[PDB]
């Protein structure tokens, strides 16, 4: 991580060298006016800058940081104050850090969802697929197009108590104008 | 103004209409269920990690904290309720092979039938792949000028090439997230929707006709008396033109001449709305993108800049303007985004209704679910929602019949029919009975 | 209410002085004798005056 | 702690919160400009008094 | 229900999914409640932004400048100011038009649901409704929808009617209804429940 000041811009980053050739200008900004990449004039490789702290999205079970659906590699986030075995996993779309080891751990308890990953109680990723039913009905009070063949008619039943919200109402605000723009 | 079967008939004892013959016509309609949910990293956006920066925050943590919190607390909403509604049954997810539908060739062509040729364009071939209508639809997204998904981050901090745009758009604390539900569950979730109009029997693998799916969904409107032949050929062949007429208007290829329907102003509702619903994430994000070189009455338009031509006792002043105008341009973003997911919330809550009481159910609600008595309705995968096929029912022909209500004998007893909807009336000298849904005496 | 700011509360080295003994010392802010290496900013003087 | 200071609240609910680090302080300079054949001057303001 | 709402209850374990339709609740009413002391508090913060001008308060210009060449700089604190309020007001009709969509939603459910055991499936629930029950929570109605849930199940073969002698038809009046025989005996029950 340095401080660079590269043809006038001006930023913290990385830098690295790659094997790509463009022909054309000096730099390459972003849609944001950042600096992306540069062309050294004196030799035909380029650069690319890369910021040195990217964004991480860290996810607390009962006041412990579990683990941080990362982008790059060993970002911190569990290291020290004073003064482990921290393992990184691969997803398809992101790392993974935190330290379990993919071995034995078979139970936790509570679970913090997102689209398909899941992390529970002891930091493993779960893979949320779709939730599979028996048949996609519930097979009373619906309409039961089927008659002359071997059916299938329900016997027992229960009960099921599924809660739901609704908001019905918004504390109003009476706001004076003239009040607001100048106090009197 | 009406489509006489299905609604209230309240005419008896005069010279009554009542249906004879019918035809199906079948209108699409499109409902968006799902946006694709954003986080974006507050205290990245309005300084790129600058140590002097983050000294000033201190000032407005309120308004940062509810700009996280409006858009995260709008997305868990989302994924709590898409992922109670979306389930696929993996017994009838094999029953949605269009080959299934072709192979049952005892006595007739049973899993099929005489509307083979509409539903071939709705089922996927194989157990798993996007049908001929989805592949005709996403080949006018693509071509709408657009299209990437599959959007790894791992590449992204890696310098191995100058920046991609989506790249780009991270490095300034905005995370493009994946879709909540992807392409693949949708097209799993609509396979097992139509699988449940061929699988009746859990325990038994065997399978009913097609055939005998719209015979029964006649019965709940009228109970039919006497089936004939002649009735199904009439049902088939208007369903299988009207595919073929929804199918011209997408990727313009058929097998037709020339045919100017109304099938296409049901469509045209669609593809104009599909084709707004790709062009609204990829506009809101850039504009907010290029927010970043306004330099709202200040030196320059990058933070580290200012920090290197003025001392710490008055750069926080022209760096205040940096924030507060960035800040407001958060919220200008965020209003937008949370008027979309209280109306997609209207939608998705339309979406409901549409799939339980008609997709798996024939609602009796008349107008709802199409344009007059709802017989069926199929769905398929489109961008971010369903795209419904709802099937209705329209009369042709009429009967001019004199009609009563009841018998009264000798002037002593009276007999009222206990069903109201019945109707007595000769017919060729002999006295039947009907409905005045349908003519069936 | 709450509020964030960046408050003089990272206490070094505390002295406490008896009320009895002798109300009268010196202070330096660098490398005090009361003290064996370190170096602040404030003395926060605590007081019931 | 971090996260809890810009949440503004002892105890977290349990999810997904964007954090980060504070960089650093002491960082390399970088200095690349177009090459040129060097022409430096050397002027001094002087005040006497 | 009531172990995952203040964490107090008698039982061990239990991991079901009774949580996941009260965690749709919980994360609603805690944005509910957290809204209308936000967007009030933003903008009343917006009266310390001098949007170009000398200061934060209006007294204090009229007392620096006289009224032919003050009134230049209070201009953008009132144009300033003007616009915050259109940025209050449009996100709080936002608010209004959407509470109208939710609480014509809960007269839909008082009376169909509430009230009336309504036979529209899926809504109100999830399944065959069979009553619900309400409670008071931070603006706006708790419901409590008691679904039916099948367990078990009869194949049976069926008929739809009879035929005698080949001379005469008898078809069922219900539709729902199927004739069954059932050892050995001939019974007939809606296609719902398995009440011969
Ligand atoms: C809305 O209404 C609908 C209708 O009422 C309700 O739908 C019902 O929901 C229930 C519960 O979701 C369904 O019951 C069953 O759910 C099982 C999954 O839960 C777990 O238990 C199983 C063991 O039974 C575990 O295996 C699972 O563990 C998981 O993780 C492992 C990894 O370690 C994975 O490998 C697994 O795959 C699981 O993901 C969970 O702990 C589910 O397994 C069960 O499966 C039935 O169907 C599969 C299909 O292959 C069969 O293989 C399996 O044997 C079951 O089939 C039947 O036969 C057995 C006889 O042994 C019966 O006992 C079963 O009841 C079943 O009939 C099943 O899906 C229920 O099916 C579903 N529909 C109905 C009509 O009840 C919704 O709850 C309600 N709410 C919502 C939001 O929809
Ligand atoms: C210069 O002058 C100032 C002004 O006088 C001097 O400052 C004063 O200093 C006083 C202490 O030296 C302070 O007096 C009290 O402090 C108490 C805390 O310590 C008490 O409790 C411990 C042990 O507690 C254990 O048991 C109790 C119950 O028995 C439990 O509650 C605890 O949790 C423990 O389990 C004892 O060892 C001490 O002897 C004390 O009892 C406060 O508790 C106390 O009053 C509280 O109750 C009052 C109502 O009766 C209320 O008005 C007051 O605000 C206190 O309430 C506070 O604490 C409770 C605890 O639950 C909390 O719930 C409330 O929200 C609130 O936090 C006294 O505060 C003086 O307050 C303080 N200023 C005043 C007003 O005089 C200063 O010392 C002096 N400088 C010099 C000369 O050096
Ligand atoms: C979009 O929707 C339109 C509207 O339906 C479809 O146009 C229909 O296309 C079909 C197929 O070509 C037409 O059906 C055929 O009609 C023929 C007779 O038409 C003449 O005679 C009738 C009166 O009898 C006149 O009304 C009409 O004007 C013509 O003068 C028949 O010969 C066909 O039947 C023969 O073949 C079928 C097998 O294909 C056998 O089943 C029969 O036994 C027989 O030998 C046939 O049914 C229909 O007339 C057209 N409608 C209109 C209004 O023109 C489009 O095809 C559709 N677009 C698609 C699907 O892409
Ligand atoms: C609908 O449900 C009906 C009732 O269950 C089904 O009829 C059953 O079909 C199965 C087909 O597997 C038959 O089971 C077979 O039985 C034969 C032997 O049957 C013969 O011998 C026995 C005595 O051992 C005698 O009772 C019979 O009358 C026959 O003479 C075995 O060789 C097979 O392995 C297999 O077990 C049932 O016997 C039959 N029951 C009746 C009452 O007919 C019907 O097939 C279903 N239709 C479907 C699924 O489409
Ligand atoms: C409801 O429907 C009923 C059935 O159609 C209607 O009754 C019909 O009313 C029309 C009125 O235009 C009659 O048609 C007229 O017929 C007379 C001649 O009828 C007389 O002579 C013929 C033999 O030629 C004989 O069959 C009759 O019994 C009469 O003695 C013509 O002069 C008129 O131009 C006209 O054509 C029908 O005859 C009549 N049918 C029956 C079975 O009564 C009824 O009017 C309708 N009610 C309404 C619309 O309110
Ligand atoms: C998450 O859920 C997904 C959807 O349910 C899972 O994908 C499924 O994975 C299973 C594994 O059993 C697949 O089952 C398959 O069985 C076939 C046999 O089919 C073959 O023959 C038929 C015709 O008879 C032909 O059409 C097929 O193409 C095959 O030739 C195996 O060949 C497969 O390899 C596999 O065993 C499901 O089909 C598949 N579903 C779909 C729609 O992809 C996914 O595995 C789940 N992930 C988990 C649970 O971690
Ligand atoms: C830019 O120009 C400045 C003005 O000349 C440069 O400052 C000069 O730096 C050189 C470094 O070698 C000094 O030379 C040293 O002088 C000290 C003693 O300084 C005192 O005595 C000298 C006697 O000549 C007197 O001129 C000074 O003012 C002091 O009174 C010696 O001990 C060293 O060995 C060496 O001779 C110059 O003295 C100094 N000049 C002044 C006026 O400050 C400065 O280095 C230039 N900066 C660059 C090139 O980046
Ligand atoms: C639906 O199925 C039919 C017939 O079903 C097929 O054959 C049965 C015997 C079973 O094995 C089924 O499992 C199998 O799917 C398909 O019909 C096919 O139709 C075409 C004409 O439309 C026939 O092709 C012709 O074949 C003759 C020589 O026999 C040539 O002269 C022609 O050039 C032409 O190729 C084809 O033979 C016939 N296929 C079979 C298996 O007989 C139909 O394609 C299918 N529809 C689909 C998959 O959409
Ligand atoms: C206030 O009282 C304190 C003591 O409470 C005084 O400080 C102490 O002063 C004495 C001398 O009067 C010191 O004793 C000598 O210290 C030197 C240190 O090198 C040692 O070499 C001698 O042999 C002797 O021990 C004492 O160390 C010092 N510190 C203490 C004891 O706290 C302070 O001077 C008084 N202030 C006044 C009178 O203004
Ligand atoms: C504050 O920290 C400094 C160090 O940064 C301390 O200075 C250190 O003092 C000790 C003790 O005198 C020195 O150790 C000595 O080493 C010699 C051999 O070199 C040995 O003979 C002595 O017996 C003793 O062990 C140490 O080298 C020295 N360090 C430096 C760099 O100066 C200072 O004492 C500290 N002050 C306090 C106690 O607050
Ligand atoms: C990603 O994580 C791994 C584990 O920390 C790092 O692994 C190696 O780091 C050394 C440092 O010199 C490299 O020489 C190896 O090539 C790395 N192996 C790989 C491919 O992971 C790795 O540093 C991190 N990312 C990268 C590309 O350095
Ligand atoms: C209205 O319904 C009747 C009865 O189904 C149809 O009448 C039949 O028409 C076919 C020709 O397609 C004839 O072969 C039959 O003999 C007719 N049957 C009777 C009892 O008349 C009639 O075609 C239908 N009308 C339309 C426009 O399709
Ligand atoms: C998980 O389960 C195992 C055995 O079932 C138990 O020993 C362990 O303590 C559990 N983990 C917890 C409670 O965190
Ligand atoms: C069928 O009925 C006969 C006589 O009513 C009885 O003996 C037999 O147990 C019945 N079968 C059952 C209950 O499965």
């Amino acid at each position: 991580c340095t401080d660079y000041n590269i043809y006038g811009f001006q930023g913290t980053g990385i830098i690295r060298s790659t094997t790509s050739r463009l022909v054309a200008g000096l730099y390459y900004t972003s849609a944001s006016g950042d600096l992306l990449g540069f062309k050294i004039s004196t030799t035909g490789e380029i650069f690319t800058v890369v910021p040195c702290d990217l964004t991480a999205q860290a996810a607390v079970i009962n006041d412990e940081i579990v683990g941080a659906i990362t982008a790059t590699n060993q970002t911190d986030l569990f290291e020290f104050v004073n003064h482990s075995t921290v393992n990184t996993y691969t997803m398809p779309q992101f790392y993974y850090i935190t330290k379990w080891n993919n071995g034995t751990s078979s139970n936790c308890t509570s679970v913090i969802t997102y689209s398909s990953f899941a992390i529970c109680n002891t930091g493993e990723i779960k893979y949320v697929n779709v939730t599979h039913v028996e048949i996609v009905d519930d097979s009373v009070g619906v309409i039961k197009p089927v008659s002359t063949g071997n059916i299938t008619i329900p016997k027992n039943f229960t009960v099921a108590v599924q809660a739901e919200y609704v908001q019905i109402q918004v504390k109003p605000v009476a706001v004076d104008c003239a009040k607001y723009v100048c106090n009197g | 103004v009406d489509d006489s079967v299905g609604v209230i008939k309240p005419v008896s004892t005069g010279n009554i209409t009542i249906p004879k013959n019918f035809t199906v016509a079948v209108q699409a309609e499109y409902v968006q269920i799902q946006v694709k949910p954003v986080a974006v990293d507050c205290a990245k956006y309005v300084c790129n990690g600058n140590r002097h920066c983050l000294n000033l925050l201190t000032q407005y943590t309120s308004a940062c904290q509810t700009i996280e919190n409006s858009l995260n607390l709008g997305a868990r909403l989302e994924s709590l309720m898409l992922n109670d509604m979306i389930t696929v049954s993996d017994r009838s997810l094999e029953f949605a092979t269009v080959d299934k539908f072709n192979t049952t060739a005892l006595g007739g062509e049973k899993l099929g039938g005489l509307y083979f040729d509409g539903l071939s364009s709705l089922l996927p071939p194989r157990v798993g792949m996007r049908s001929a209508v989805e592949d005709l639809l996403f080949n006018k997204v693509v071509t709408s000028g657009l299209g990437t998904v599959d959007d790894d981050y791992k590449k992204c901090s890696a310098g191995t090439d100058v920046a991609d745009l989506v790249c780009a758009q991270y490095y300034n604390g905005i995370m493009v997230l994946p879709g909540v539900v992807d392409y693949n569950k949708m097209a799993m979730y609509t396979a097992s929707l139509i699988g449940g109009m061929a699988l009746g029997s859990i325990t038994s693998a065997v399978a009913v006709p097609f055939s005998m799916q719209v015979q029964a969904r006649l019965n709940y409107v009228a109970l039919q008396t006497d089936v004939l032949q002649e009735n199904q050929k009439i049902l088939a062949n208007a369903f299988n033109n009207a595919i073929g007429n929804i199918t011209l208007a997408l990727g313009k290829v058929s097998n037709a001449i020339t045919t100017v329907s109304d099938g296409f102003n049901s469509m045209a509702s669609a593809l104009t709305k599909i084709q707004s619903v790709v062009n609204q994430q990829g506009e809101a994000l850039s504009h907010l993108i290029s927010q970043l070189q306004k330099n709202f009455q200040a030196i320059s338009s990058s933070i580290a800049e200012i920090y290197n031509r003025l001392e710490k006792v008055e750069a926080d002043a022209q760096v205040d303007r940096l924030i507060t105008g960035r800040l407001a341009a958060l919220n200008a973003y965020v209003a937008q985004t949370l008027t979309q997911y209280a109306e997609v919330k209207a939608s998705r809550q339309l979406a409901m209704e549409k799939v339980n009481e008609c997709v798996k159910s024939q609602s009796d609600r008349y107008g709802f679910c199409g344009n007059g008595t709802h017989l069926f309705s199929l769905v398929n995968s489109a961008p971010d929602g369903l795209l419904f096929f709802h099937t209705v029912l329209l009369p042709t022909e009429w009967e001019e019949v004199t009609a009563w209500s009841g018998i009264c004998v000798n002037d002593t007893y009276a007999y009222l029919l206990k069903d109201f909807d019945h109707s007595i009336f000769s017919y060729n000298g002999t006295y039947m009975v009907t409905p005045r849904n349908m003519f069936q005496p | 209410g709450r509020v964030l700011s960046s408050q003089p509360v990272f206490v070094q080295c505390l002295r406490p002085v008896p009320t009895w003994s002798n109300n009268t010392a010196v202070v330096h802010f660098k490398n005090d004798v009361f003290c064996p290496n370190v170096t602040a900013d404030v003395l926060r003087f605590n007081l019931n005056f | 702690n971090r996260i809890k200071c810009q949440q503004l609240k002892h105890e977290l609910p349990d999810g997904f919160y964007s954090a980060s680090m504070l960089v650093k302080k002491d960082l390399p300079k970088t200095f690349v400009t177009m090459p040129q054949f060097y022409n430096w001057m050397n002027v001094t303001l002087h005040v006497v008094l």
